[PDB]
């Protein structure tokens, strides 16, 4: 975790968001 | 450039140690604890950066977005889809070799800004 141009940012995501991404990516 | 070296560049640009990716190269950054920008290769030459934003506010937004959904000579252009629940899905599609850590960071900040509204660094 750091600060970048006013945003707090970290590598990673909650699992449901990863699931959502997996869904979108699997339908293109 | 490779996909993985591009992600290294992007991590360094942002000041993170690493943007981890799963088996298929899917990675993510969490922004202000709540937003998530996802990164993935989509074909041999291209990647995407994308996020789910909020529910559509009204018919007015659909026109606004469609009036702007025009071809561009620029790269890192933010485009907008709707998901099945009328949430905005904000996305940019980029060439792995043509992009930089800096442009990816601009994409990230533009994605986040849109959501709200709805080699050395070149910053």
């Amino acid at each position: 975790e750091t600060t970048f141009q006013g945003l707090t940012i970290a590598s990673g995501a909650r699992e449901s968001e990863k699931v959502f991404a997996q869904t979108v990516l699997s339908h293109v | 450039r490779t996909y993985s070296s591009l992600l290294e560049e992007f991590a360094t640009e942002l000041g993170l140690e690493e943007i981890e990716t799963n088996e298929l190269g899917h990675g993510a950054v969490t922004i202000d604890k709540i937003w998530v920008v996802h990164l993935a290769p989509i074909n041999e030459k291209e990647l995407v950066a994308f996020m789910r934003a909020g529910i559509l506010t009204g018919q007015s937004q659909l026109y606004d977005i469609l009036r702007k959904n025009l071809f561009s000579p620029l790269s890192g252009v933010i485009r907008c889809a709707l998901d099945k629940d009328d949430h905005w899905l904000l996305w940019s599609q980029l060439n792995i070799n043509d992009t930089s850590g800096t442009q990816l960071a601009s994409v990230l900040t533009s994605l986040v800004d849109k959501a709200v509204t709805l080699r050395p660094s070149s910053s």
